């Protein structure tokens, strides 16, 4: 009666950033050693729980979330970050309780083209608020003109398309996210270690 | 069509604040991307702040905690505050529309930033004149700062033919121009050559009035 | 399953640079962020700082902001504290302390690294005995003026045990140290038996072998 | 910058008796999100680096003995060892974790509370091959007395002496738990030798009046 | 900090060629390079923008190459209003840098200096100061010497040249030489020379006057 973190981080696939995949994990007994035992990660940082002291509490609800970013990108998974992929594709409240988790995944989403399916939001009006998920396709209208769904002047697809190749440095390369996050709400509690 | 149009631009003393305004016409200034470029005398092209669509704000590490992105969407203007400037900072700052904090697709024409603890001095206008075909005679703008100054020949009438040479440094730190007129040998006395200077930094307008 | 060891001891002039280091090993470290913690002698705890070595995120107490630089280095798994210019206020045991996350209770520490920063030349000890005088009887040795601290004094080469009492050293107004140890024996050995300490100060390579017996 | 004030600053308790601990917090250490308060326990022992007891105000670290006790919640908070072995004879801190930076009490020494032992006084002359170099030491030394507070004064021809004695003191002895200290009387071998009778004052709980050891050169 | 390197650093084709500009890169950046033109006394326009796409309004004789390091920018049948500095700009990592720039001239046949010399006016004079300005006018290339040489005597720390850029008409440079002198050591002479050394003048062209 394990909790399905496999489904999660080993899934053979993973969203576009813009379109973060989020699963929602209750009712089940969660062994987090698998997780800070391995050596896999190229970040792990948590803020305000210890994975260690993950195999002794409970909790009611806990979140995993998936996406793929450059490595550049990867610092601006954060409380209080700013950037493009902070401000237009995932946003972490000021008071995150969880743990941020990636690693570099430029040998399964590399192609000797670009793989040009993970996506990002380029253009928004206004910043995201934490965990808001925007999967919008609507021309983003740059100037008074309306835009009536045909991109051009004043008027750009607000998506872009990450040009993930194999020749390209370390920051390029594409990195697979998992956020934990872990609620804690006055109800029965349903997550809980071992 | 895209319209940028910048001001501000002028000299001030080392630590001094200045604020560079730049309107925009053509787009929504919330709804892009804008950046400030600046561009040394005599060097090259350098990438100062950008400000994002949602408010965000990113400078350079050489402008950090003095220079700061701004936006007035009430008046469609991108604002630059500067605050404690350098003599290093001292550069023509252009006014770029950016597209994704990737590329700049349209340009202002750029004001002048001159950082310096010297002194704004009108310049003294002197004439040469027409030795004894074709003939060539000119105006001498002298000790001057700070550039620009414009020169016109009989205000804007005598076109063809002028050459006005870019400003130098002299060794008393002032600024020396020289523009010439290519004028035919006749018509010397017929033809009144009038040579029309300013300085809009020290306010100055000089109509000197060239002949043997 | 982590385990932090640091660097040895460090005895510097006032004005010398420094760099400690702290490694840790074990499974993790990649959720343990790394901090600092100052302990001037006879002092608590003063928390100065903590680093994420994966990217060098580094957080500065207040009152350590500028006087220290707190960096890391991923490949080793090692973090550092470094002084550009040492002082004798910056006198103290430095421990790095690791929690696996910001905001979180550190739960692997290291086990310190002593900095002495001081003008004093190293010198050795001049032990001197604190013969018996007039059922029990006291005696003991004065190790006075060495540099650095570390002295390790023993009877009759790790024999006599019980009853010994080694004091904490004092520091002089001369800049140096003075040890003092003393053994309870009863009144009757004091013929019968031959005491001796055993006076070794490895920074001077200076040892002694000092007798001590009634006057 | 939350202050942690925490009392009282030295503890004595006695063996198998209970040893509580307070912790004064200058602003909350509580996280709503998670309904537990940011505090921590430490433990250090004398020369050794600290451990960490107690966390999240309650919960005790792994290996911890079920005799370690954490209480409070917002800005009071308590440690309680209930019991008292002789291999928890340290200095104890709470440390908060809520919003760097980081920050730590003063301390609380946890010292075995034992009954009141007189101490044995005895005084040695410096040695005549100290006195050779010209300078000569006198120690006053106290073996065995508990509490560790003493009155020290040193009196050379009945006359007070000031800036020329230092002290050191053990720490409490693993099984007697009885404190030594040492006060040595520095001085040149002109000034040793310009005065005849060299005594050394005790002051101490255990002795009805002050006891005085003393020598003559 | 990733370094731009642009090469070369000028050049000088004749109209109707094949303006071939390299911009090399400290790092990887993909095909995040862009291109602009900066005329002289205009503001940059952008010319190339993802190193291959060519930016609206810009007529099919540009194009971009380059994959991740080497770029390539190809210009071809040059006009005579083709020709600026160009700058590569590269937006893969922050922060975006720009190119040192790479000039490009119109090459034309050679022309004749057109030498000039106006002596100090009278109205400069009283305020004790005397400047000798020196024309060359209309002339290609723009390689010359002057020297100044006052009573047959080479003159060397008071001249200051200033060269303007290529004209739109006739594509011809024009260079001035002033020498700057007190009036007290303008009046101890008496011949005032100015000595033109051209690949368009057979032997140099000396303008003088006397005071
Ligand atoms: C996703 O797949 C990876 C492998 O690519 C899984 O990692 C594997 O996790 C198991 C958990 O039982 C490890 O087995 C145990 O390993 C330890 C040594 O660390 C040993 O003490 C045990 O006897 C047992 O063999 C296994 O080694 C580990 N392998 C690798 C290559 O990391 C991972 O568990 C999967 N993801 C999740 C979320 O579980």
């Amino acid at each position: 009666n394990l909790c399905p973190f496999g489904e999660v981080f080993n899934a053979t696939r993973f969203a576009s950033v813009y379109a973060w995949n989020r699963k929602r994990i209750s009712n089940c007994v969660a062994d987090y050693s698998v997780l800070y035992n391995s050596a896999s990660f190229s970040t792990f940082k948590c803020y305000g729980v210890s994975p260690t002291k993950l195999n002794d509490l409970c909790f009611t609800n806990v979140y995993a979330d998936s996406f793929v970013i450059r490595g550049d990108e990867v610092r601006q998974i954060a409380p209080g970050q700013t950037g493009k992929i902070a401000d237009y594709n995932y946003k972490l409240p000021d008071d995150f309780t969880g743990c941020v988790i990636a690693w570099n995944s430029n040998n399964l989403d590399s192609k000797v083209g670009g793989n040009y399916n993970y996506l990002y939001r380029l253009f928004r009006k206004s910043n995201l608020k934490p965990f808001e998920r925007d999967i919008s396709t609507e021309i983003y209208q740059a100037g008074s003109t309306p835009c009536n769904g045909v991109e051009g002047f004043n008027c750009y697809f607000p998506l872009q398309s990450y040009g993930f190749q194999p020749t390209n440095g370390v920051g390029y390369q594409p990195y697979r996210v998992v956020v934990l996050s872990f609620e804690l709400l006055h109800a029965p509690a349903t997550v809980c270690g071992p | 069509q895209v319209q940028l149009v910048e001001s501000g631009g002028g000299l001030i003393q080392p630590g001094g604040s200045l604020r560079l305004s730049c309107a925009a016409s053509g787009f929504t200034v919330s709804s892009n991307y804008m950046s400030w470029v600046r561009q040394a005398p005599g060097k090259g092209l350098e990438w100062v702040s950008v400000i994002y669509s949602g408010g965000s704000t990113f400078y350079a590490d050489s402008v950090k905690g003095r220079f700061t992105i701004s936006r007035d969407n009430s008046k469609s203007t991108l604002y630059l505050q500067m605050n404690s400037l350098r003599v290093e900072d001292t550069a023509v700052y252009y006014c770029a529309r950016d597209f994704g904090d990737f590329y700049f697709d349209y340009w202002g024409q750029g004001t002048l930033v001159t950082v310096s603890s010297a002194s704004t001095k009108g310049p003294s206008v002197f004439p040469l004149a027409p030795s004894s075909g074709t003939a060539a005679l000119g105006c001498l703008v002298k000790d001057y700062f700070p550039e620009p100054v414009t020169v016109s020949w009989n205000s804007g009438a005598l076109t063809s033919g002028v050459h006005t040479f870019p400003a130098v440094l002299q060794s008393s730190g002032l600024y020396s121009l020289s523009s010439v007129v290519t004028v035919p040998s006749s018509s010397l006395g017929t033809q009144t050559y009038i040579c029309n200077v300013n300085h809009k930094p020290s306010n100055t307008k000089v109509d000197k009035k060239v002949e043997p | 399953q982590m385990q932090l060891v640091q660097s040895g001891t460090e005895v510097k002039k006032p004005g010398e640079s420094l760099k400690i280091s702290c490694k840790g090993s074990g499974y993790g470290f990649i959720t343990y962020w790394i901090g600092w913690v100052r302990q001037m002698p006879g002092k608590g705890l003063e928390w100065m700082g903590i680093i994420y070595p994966g990217d060098s995120e580094t957080r500065y107490s207040p009152s350590f902001q500028g006087q220290v630089t707190i960096s890391a280095d991923k490949s080793i798994n090692t973090a550092y504290l470094q002084w550009s210019s040492l002082k004798a206020s910056d006198t103290a045991i430095y421990y790095c302390a690791g929690g696996s996350g910001i905001f979180t209770p550190m739960d692997v520490w290291g086990q310190g690294t002593t900095v002495a920063v001081s003008s004093a030349s190293t010198k050795g000890p001049s032990v001197f005995p604190l013969a018996p005088s007039s059922g029990t009887a006291a005696l003991g040795c004065l190790v006075k003026d060495y540099f650095p601290e570390p002295v390790t004094v023993s009877w009759n080469s790790g024999a006599l045990t019980s009853g010994v009492h080694t004091f904490p050293a004092v520091l002089q107004s001369s800049g140096l140290y003075s040890l003092s140890s003393v053994v309870t024996v009863p009144s009757s050995s004091l013929g019968t038996q031959t005491y001796i300490c055993n006076v070794n100060h490895k920074p001077s390579n200076t040892k002694v072998d000092k007798k001590v017996e009634p006057k | 910058d939350i202050q942690l004030t925490q009392s009282p600053d030295s503890l004595a308790v006695s063996l198998g008796e209970r040893a509580t601990i307070n912790c004064k917090s200058s602003q909350s250490v509580l996280y709503s999100s998670i309904n537990k308060n940011y505090l921590a326990w430490y433990q250090q022992k004398p020369g050794q680096p600290p451990k960490l007891l107690i966390y999240w105000t309650s919960t005790r670290e792994s290996g911890v003995p079920d005799r370690f006790s954490g209480s409070g919640s917002g800005t009071d908070f308590t440690l309680t060892i209930s019991s008292l072995q002789a291999e928890d004879v340290a200095v104890y801190y709470c440390q908060q974790y809520y919003s760097t930076p980081y920050t730590f009490g003063q301390g609380t020494k946890v010292e075995i509370k034992r009954t009141v032992a007189a101490p044995s006084v005895f005084i040695f002359p410096p040695s005549d091959e100290q006195l050779k170099s010209g300078t000569a030491s006198v120690v006053c030394l106290l073996n065995n007395f508990y509490p560790r507070e003493a009155k020290v004064q040193w009196k050379v021809d009945n006359a007070l002496q000031s800036g020329n004695s230092q002290e050191s003191v053990t720490e409490q002895d693993s099984k007697d738990s009885t404190y030594s200290l040492s006060s040595t009387l520095t001085l040149s071998k002109a000034d040793y030798e310009k005065h005849k009778v060299y005594a050394c004052e005790v002051t101490h709980q255990g002795l009805s009046s002050p006891v005085t050891k003393s020598f003559n050169r």
